[PDB]
This record gives structure tokens, C-alpha cells and sequence, in this order.
């Protein structure tokens, strides 16, 4: 039982923000692993796309490394032009269409961040600091994160972040989750982390939160105010 | 009748004497990466001519650096982009 | 679900919990549409066990996928029982039979469960509340997210969880969260909440946790005013 499964890869924000270009793929796995593989990509107005040319295919080892990147503007794919893919090979005759496209239409809504220290719990117990930031009330989907400590940024896998799942009072909202995870002598240290995230509904398109281990619950206050001349010349 | 409204530190002076002291805040305010200045000093003489914190009307901002897929890049954020513009 | 295929969906231990029971079915996919199929289910011992409750309706995929259905108490299951559903077929002389059984020998560890209360950005805007449930180190990913407003059930509408996702970071640990909405009057009344899991590599196969303001203030103060004329 060989089961032929078929992925694609479209574009995304952070792509469109920073590269500001796109980049669609679509590959076939799971299948006999060599070369003579037939994929070709058109747009709704049936016109020819950038093929995949000069391009990563499957490695000698049967390894399926393929890539692609469509030189078109990011411009088409914000329209949500329908992009169509034909998979085929030359021991499956039978033709395989993907058609993929940007969603016309959505209520754009303001993201809302929030940040949280770690837990005095898992604190005291003195094995790992947790911080979590997450993302209520927004859409649409494909938001990026980014985690940093003392300014300087921080690598991906330091951290995780969840997908935007569906929101039980919004369905047509999403919600995400992203957990930093480091020793507990940063936080304990004082270290203030910082967390950003760039959403499309977002006006300024990026915000960021903050939080040191004073800021996370201060267990204590050191206020130590002075109002020096109570009363002269002002009253 | 009000001598002074200084909404830089929030100190009203009717002649009632309002002062509003929010303790959640960086000791420097370019940046959050900062001390937790706990101190407040009110000079009434100093106040009739270092703020801690924001005024409705006044939309703060900070460089922050990113990195997707390629290099580091410098983009602007505000700190109270609510102020600026669920 | 087609080129002759019979596929195995066990009671998973989210279903043990939450039904309380066993209920074994064995999917047949490509099955001709032909009735009278005589899927009964039996133990990997032979003995006798109680058939499929009927077969299901019919479907646009031109396929009767019947839907064996078993009970038993909790024991068979986690003994090292393996059940054969028979899937009779007229139109096949040398019929296969779906096996199913309980694989075991997993690395063990004991979920660490961490409730988060609202952000404290959220208690300024006053309009709405969440909580946030946190589970990390443990194996296998099956756990299970309750809430309990003082032992009380909750319509599970009002929350939700994200399956396990992976943890890089770690050999493997399998790691998950779910969070709850509420209105922030809710949790400016000073109310109660715990957030149960189900998860087998337990003690007691359940673990508790809760948290409210009193977990969510500061310890003391220091004030000092200085007043005077200079
Ligand atoms: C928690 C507390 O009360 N701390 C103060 C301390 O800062 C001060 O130096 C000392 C002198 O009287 O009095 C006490």
C-alpha cells in the first residue's frame, strides 16, 4: 500500500515582509523516489508562471529535496490569483490538479499580545523559566514571532509557538501561543525579554511586549518616592 | 483656576493636588531594556518651568531589530500603538 | 480510504476517559456495497466477544464502511489482548482480518503542569479574561485538558486545547497548552478554577492544578513618602 501523498508550500507574511516577493512549490512524496517528475504551475488566467528551472530536485540517495521559488510579484498572490498546480508522472498517466489561492474577503481584526513569567511553581522547583506569549482576538492567519533577550535577538528553536487555531467565542477569529523556555539563571539573573509578532490587521504591522523578573509579578515593591517643595511659588 | 496640568507626570495643581505614580515602568524610557526605576521625585518648582509616563496624545516609539530568512533589520514599533491609531 | 484497505481506530485514552468504556472498530474501506457483512469481533484467543452493533448508514463513496463496536471493562484492554475483527465478505474468498492491540515499552515521564492566571495587561482593559494551562515533559502525547469551575463541569464550548506539539528543545518531550476564556467580572469575583489532565504516565492517571488572585498579588510593600519644603 504505496499511498501518494502531494504537498505545497505558498508564500507567506513574514516572507512578503521581509523579502517582500513569493515563493509557491508543490511536490509529490511518498512515492517511487527518483527523478522524471512532471509538476507545472498556471495562473487563473491560464497564462504561463515561472517553471521550476535550475532548481533542487530529489538527490541521487531517493532523498526528496526538491525546492521551487515562483519569481512572480508579491502583488499576484495578494490578489489571491489562482495558482494551479499539475502533478503527474510518467507511471501515473492520470492528472492531479492543486489549485491555491488567497481567501477574498476577511474581517480584519487588531491582534492582542500578552506576556507572562514563568510560573512561580516551576520557579521554585529551580529546572527551567517559562514564558509565555500569546495572541487573542486576531485574524487572519499566518502570523509571525520572534523572541529576544537583552535586545539581541534569539534562535528559532529556543523557543515554539503554536498555529492560529480557531477562538471558541470568535470561530472566525484565531488565537496563537508561543513558550520560551530557557535556564533558570537568565530570568533569575533579571534578564527582560522581549517578545515581537507582525500581523497583517495590525496598523504599524509589528508590536512587541516586554517582561524582567521584576516586571513578572513583582513579589515586592521598592517604591521610595520623594515630592520635594510641596508647596512654593506653584502653590 | 487650574495653575498646572502636567500630563508628563500627571501632576494637577487646581488650588487639590493630583499626582498619579504608575510603578510598572522601565527606568529608562528610550528603551525597556532598563532598570526598573522605583523612584519618583515631584518638584513642583522644576514642574512650573526624565517623564515616566505616556501621554494620551503622545505616541512613543522604538527601533527593534528582526530576523525571518535573511538578515537582521531594523523596524520601528510603538509602544503604544492604541494611543497611535479586540 | 479505497484500494482495499481495512483501517484500526482503538479507544484512545482521551475516549477512555471521557466515555469511560471500550470501543474497538475496525474501518473497512473499499468494501462492496453488500449487506449482511459478518464482521464479528472476537478476542486474539478466539473467544467469543459481542458483535458490531449494526453497520452505519450508507455513503457517497459507494462503500459499506462498517463500524465494529466493542465493550469491555478496563482490564482486557490493557492486558495483552489483541482483538481480530473477522470482516467477512462474500466477494472474497481469503479475507483479511484487522488486528488490533496495545503496543507498549515507552520512556515514562510525569507531566508538569503550570496554570498561568490573565495577563496583567488584560486586568487594565477589564474586557475579557483568559487562563492559560501549560503541560511539558512527559510521554506519550495523549494527554487530556479539563476545567473545573470548584469541581463543577464546564460546557467545553468555552474552551479550547491544541494538540501535542513536538519539543526540539528536548529528546522528544512531547509538550501541550489550551487556554479558557471568561469574562473578566468572572475572574475580578475572586472565583476558583482548576485544570485537570489525563494523562497515563501518572501516579493516580489524573493530576490537578489551580490558581486565583491570591497566587496573583504582590507579597508586601515599601512605600516611603518624603515631604517637605526644600
Ligand atoms: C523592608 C523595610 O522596612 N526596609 C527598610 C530599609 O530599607 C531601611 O534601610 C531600614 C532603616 O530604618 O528600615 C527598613
Amino acid at each position: 500500500d504505496t499511498a501518494i501523498r502531494v504537498f505545497a508550500i505558498p508564500p507567506s507574511f513574514a516572507s512578503i515582509f521581509l523579502t517582500k516577493s513569493t515563493k509557491l512549490t508543490c511536490l509529490v512524496t511518498d512515492l517511487t523516489t527518483y527523478d522524471s517528475v512532471t509538476i507545472s504551475w498556471t495562473r487563473q488566467n491560464g497564462e504561463a508562471v515561472k517553471t521550476h528551472t535550475n532548481i533542487s530536485e530529489s538527490h541521487p540517495n531517493a532523498t526528496f529535496s526538491a525546492v521551487g521559488e515562483a519569481s512572480i510579484c508579491e502583488d499576484d498572490w495578494n490578489s489571491g490569483e489562482r495558482f494551479t498546480c499539475t502533478v503527474t508522472h510518467t507511471d501515473l498517466p492520470s492528472p492531479l490538479k492543486q489549485t491555491i489561492s488567497r481567501p477574498k474577503g476577511v474581517a480584519l481584526h487588531r491582534p492582542d499580545v500578552y506576556l507572562l513569567p514563568p510560573a512561580r511553581e516551576q520557579l521554585n522547583l529551580r529546572e527551567s523559566a517559562t514564558i509565555t506569549c500569546l495572541v487573542t482576538g486576531f485574524s487572519p492567519a499566518d502570523v509571525f514571532v520572534q523572541w529576544m533577550q537583552r535586545g539581541q535577538p534569539l534562535s528559532p528553536e529556543k523557543y515554539v509557538t503554536s498555529a492560529p487555531m480557531p477562538e471558541p467565542q470568535a470561530p472566525g477569529r484565531y488565537f496563537a501561543h508561543s513558550i520560551l523556555t530557557v535556564s533558570e539563571e537568565e530570568w533569575n539573573t533579571g534578564e527582560t525579554y522581549t517578545c515581537v509578532v507582525a500581523h497583517e490587521a495590525l496598523p504599524n504591522r509589528v508590536t512587541e511586549r516586554t517582561v524582567d523578573k521584576s516586571t513578572g509579578k513583582p513579589t515586592l515593591y521598592n517604591v521610595s518616592l520623594v515630592m520635594s517643595d510641596t508647596a512654593g511659588t506653584c502653590y | 483656576i487650574v495653575l498646572v496640568d502636567n500630563k508628563c507626570k500627571c501632576a494637577r495643581i487646581t488650588s487639590n493636588i493630583r499626582i498619579i505614580v504608575p510603578l510598572n515602568n522601565r527606568e529608562n524610557i528610550s528603551d525597556p531594556t532598563s532598570p526598573l526605576r522605583t523612584r519618583f521625585v515631584y518638584h513642583l518648582s522644576d514642574l512650573c518651568k526624565t517623564c515616566y509616563t505616556y501621554d494620551r496624545n503622545k505616541c512613543y516609539t522604538a527601533v527593534v531589530p528582526l530576523v525571518y530568512g535573511g538578515e537582521t533589520k531594523m523596524v520601528e514599533t510603538a509602544l503604544t500603538p492604541d494611543a497611535c491609531y479586540h
